[PDB]
């Protein structure tokens, strides 16, 4: 299936303080009315330029993602993972399940099956977006959760994404995956190209609304 | 001033913009982010074994 | 005004007008707003 | 009380030039940056 | 190696460390400390916030920005607000007083004596009389009206009476 965004995937473009405004910038973004994947429930995708990505539930079958662009050894590769705990970003050289994954006894992680020359560790219904990109080595997050009155469908609305995280690898991407939690006991996928935007600031300094330049002659 | 900037050694009655005029920085200040993670040589550089 | 001296055969290009280096930041300068010639010529023997 | 277009117009042309004249302070013209404290701390005075 | 405490220098155990700093082609890594210093509010410093480089007094202010928000900007983009990366407070930025300087003379044919205008500034910051025009230095203030003889702004002339 594909889908239609509405005005989606915006996010503070850098750290400065703006009252009540009409910023101008150009910059990386996810043009407005786009066709937008969608999967149920999973595949790899391209990167090629950012990611857009949302997804809807209660509980939490989307845990985290994998990065890179051979998702194996011989070439190094980003991992993002949340177990029952929290978080636990990695980079090392991997070699991944080609269909990885973990199970819900609630034994799990059937995702790889090797963690060699590890450069970087770390450890600790809804709607939750969020905007990756890879600039200059650094590997940017943004990220959003606005709850929804729905279980599972893209809703219409406006919500600027706040920058999350900041990480200084270096790594290569081409291709990046999911990760979902099994039985046993839906996401989007847009992407980022160079646009101009139009923000609109609030005086408490957040973007409220915006215009996309290159939709229509009134924009 | 008014005769160096008139080039004159006469002047005559009137308003006449000299110089400029500003404070000048008093001091120099710095800030940065605290201190969390000064690196614990004393690991490597102190072990028992 | 001649400056006469011997120098290593490497910082022959130290002896330049606006330069950074060990020989032109230590042992001799020129300034930016310099006008002249500087002529150089090996010596070993003697 | 429910018009002055002609003063509202030289008002915001001079406006207009204000800005104009200040947004070219952060133009580079050919140049590293737009600020001279940052080709007086990255590049020597030559 | 059999090492034992009657040992000659030379066989006795020593104990090695080998730093290697290598550079693969990151964005970044490890670096050394630097210095610093205080913080003074109320006068012209030069401050330098992170990298925030530039001139001007600093007072504390009543904005309120975005937890990930490091300094504000206005039109014509200008910083006018800042962060200190150690208290978490917002700092207002005004630039340190400047202004132009006219002397008022009667005319040289006439007298040597001058009165000095410092334009928008302040008295404080430089007998003394304060305008809309700025702060007059030299010359007293009256309170009777005449016609306009060397103008001075927003509604204030001078002239040379009598002697003064
Ligand atoms: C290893 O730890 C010891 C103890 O904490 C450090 O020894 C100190 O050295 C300083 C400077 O020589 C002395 O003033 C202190 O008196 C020492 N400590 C004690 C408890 O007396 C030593 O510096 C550490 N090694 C490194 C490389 O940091
Ligand atoms: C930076 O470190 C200093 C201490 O080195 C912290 O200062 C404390 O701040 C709290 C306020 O939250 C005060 O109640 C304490 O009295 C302060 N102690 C000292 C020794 O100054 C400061 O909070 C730290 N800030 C950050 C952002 O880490
Ligand atoms: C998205 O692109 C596909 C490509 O074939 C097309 O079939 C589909 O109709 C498009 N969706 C929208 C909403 O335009
Ligand atoms: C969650 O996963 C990480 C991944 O290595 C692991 O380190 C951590 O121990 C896991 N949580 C628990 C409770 O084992
Ligand atoms: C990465 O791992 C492989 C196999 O474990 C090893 O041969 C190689 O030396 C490692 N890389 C580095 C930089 O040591
Ligand atoms: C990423 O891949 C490209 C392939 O064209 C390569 O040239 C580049 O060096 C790689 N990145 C780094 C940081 O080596
Ligand atoms: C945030 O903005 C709202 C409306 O713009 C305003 O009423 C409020 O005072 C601001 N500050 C807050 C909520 O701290
Ligand atoms: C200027 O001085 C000369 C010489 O004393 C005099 O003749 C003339 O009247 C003066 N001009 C005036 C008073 O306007
Ligand atoms: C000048 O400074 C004084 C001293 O704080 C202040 O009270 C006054 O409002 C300022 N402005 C004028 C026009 O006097
Ligand atoms: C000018 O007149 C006012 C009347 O309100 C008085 O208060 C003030 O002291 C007078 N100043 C002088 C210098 O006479």
């Amino acid at each position: 299936a594909y889908t239609n965004s509405f005005t989606r995937g915006v996010y503070y473009p850098d750290k400065v303080f703006r009252s009540s405004v009409l910023h101008s910038t150009q910059d990386l973004f996810l043009p407005f009315f786009s066709n937008v994947t969608w999967f149920h429930a999973n595949p790899v995708l391209p990167f090629n330029d950012g990611v857009y990505f949302a997804s809807t539930e209660k509980s939490n079958i989307i845990r985290g993602w994998i990065f890179g662009t051979t998702l194996d050894s011989k070439t190094q590769s980003l991992l993002i993972v949340n177990n029952a705990t929290n978080v636990v970003i990695k980079v090392c050289e991997f070699q991944f399940c080609n269909d990885p994954f973990l199970g819900v006894m609630e034994s799990e992680f059937r995702v790889y099956s090797s963690a060699n020359n590890c450069t970087f560790e770390y450890v600790s219904k809804n709607l939750r977006e969020f905007v990756f990109k890879n600039i200059d080595g650094y590997f940017k997050i943004y990220s959003k959760h606005t709850p929804i009155n729905l279980v599972r469908d893209l809703p219409q609305g406006f919500s600027a994404l706040e920058p999350l995280v900041d990480l200084p690898i270096g790594i290569n991407i081409t291709r990046f995956q999911t990760l979902l939690a099994l039985h046993r006991s839906a996401y989007y996928v847009g992407y980022l190209q160079p646009r101009t935007f139009l923000l609109k600031y609030n005086e408490n300094g957040t973007i409220t609304d915006a215009v996309d330049c290159a939709l229509d002659p009134l924009s | 001033e008014t005769k160096c900037t008139l080039k004159s050694f006469t002047v005559e009655k009137g308003i006449y913009q000299t110089s400029n005029f500003r404070v000048q920085p008093t001091e120099s200040i710095v800030r940065f982010p605290n201190i969390t993670n000064l690196c614990p040589f004393g690991e490597v550089f102190n072990a028992t074994r | 005004y001649a400056d006469s001296f011997v120098i290593r055969g490497d910082e022959v290009r130290q002896i330049a007008p606006g330069q950074t280096g060990k020989i032109a930041d230590y042992n001799y300068k020129l300034p930016d707003d310099f006008t002249g010639c500087v002529i150089a010529w090996n010596s070993n023997n003697l | 009380s429910s018009a002055l277009g002609k003063l509202q117009d030289v008002v915001n042309q001079n406006a207009q030039a204000l800005n104009t004249l200040v947004k070219q302070l952060s133009s580079n013209f050919g140049a590293i940056s737009s600020v001279l404290n940052d080709i007086l701390s990255r590049l020597d005075p030559p | 190696y059999g090492f034992q405490p009657t040992n000659g220098v030379g066989y006795q155990p020593y104990r090695v460390v080998v730093l290697s700093f290598e550079l693969l082609h990151a964005p970044a890594t490890v670096c050394g400390p630097k210095k610093s210093t205080n913080l003074v509010k109320n006068k012209c410093v030069n401050f330098n916030f992170n990298g925030l480089t530039g001139t001007g007094v600093l007072t504390e202010s009543n904005k309120k920005f975005l937890p990930f928000q490091q300094f504000g900007r206005d039109i014509a983009d200008t910083t006018d607000a800042v962060r200190d990366p150690q208290t978490l407070e917002i700092l207002d930025i005004t630039p340190c007083s400047f202004g132009g300087v006219s002397v008022i003379t009667p005319g040289t044919n006439t007298s040597n004596q001058v009165a000095v205008l410092y334009q928008d500034v302040n008295c404080t910051e430089v007998n003394v009389f304060q305008t809309r025009a700025g702060c007059l230095i030299g010359a007293e203030h009256v309170n009777n009206s005449y016609e306009c003889d060397i103008p001075i702004g927003a509604g204030i002339c001078a002239s040379y009476q009598t002697q003064s």
